[PDB]
């Protein structure tokens, strides 16, 4: 079960990864605020463990019902692994980052939960260009 | 999804899917005068089944 939870874990320590490193002046200027505002869904993602905490304090809280409870989490920190994941895997900078999230803005078109999060990156990071 | 494709190629559109799925399957190589005659066939295995033949042919 625990290997089961393991994969947000896991689509967590590499997304954080991705918003310090690409934060440095370097990677241009739209590949800065896709990352700045990747930092509006790290604070929904903390919030949900510290109440969950406050909630394990008086015994209410179950291995199963956690499981239950992070269902939401496994899958908006996932998204942000795959984005972050491909600007990395192909140098994106620029014209090109503002491409690929065009790319995943269609890769989804029934969800209706894993496209608000896509086209709101992308209404974000297309301010600077 | 299916619905989703057919609501601009049925106002004002074009078949974007990567992956072959509505059942237009326009026919590239031809941007020459003959494709109110040949460019358009209807897939006919990706015709949802809710849809009968005779509606499936005015979106067309």
């Amino acid at each position: 079960l625990v290997h089961r939870i393991l994969p947000v874990a896991a689509s967590y320590s590499a997304v954080t990864r991705f918003i310090e490193e690409k934060s440095s002046f370097e990677y241009g200027q739209v590949n800065h605020a896709l990352a700045a505002a990747m930092r509006t869904l790290v604070k929904e993602h903390l919030i949900l463990v510290s109440q969950l905490e406050q909630l394990h304090r008086q015994g209410l809280l179950s291995l199963q019902k956690l499981w239950f409870y992070i269902q939401p989490a496994m899958r908006t920190m996932d998204i942000l692994a795959s984005l972050a994941t491909s600007v990395d895997k192909g140098e994106c900078l620029g014209g090109s980052t503002l491409s690929l999230l065009h790319d995943r803005s269609f890769s989804y078109t029934g969800d209706s939960q894993a496209q608000e999060l896509c086209l709101y990156l992308t209404k974000a990071a297309s301010a600077p260009y | 999804p299916v619905l989703s494709f057919l609501y601009r190629w049925i106002y004002d559109g074009e078949l974007e899917d990567t992956y072959h799925e509505f059942f237009v399957a326009s026919d590239p190589t031809v941007k020459t005068d003959r494709l109110w005659h040949d460019k358009y066939t209807l897939r006919k295995s990706m015709i949802p089944s809710f849809m009968t033949m005779d509606q499936s042919r005015k979106v067309l």
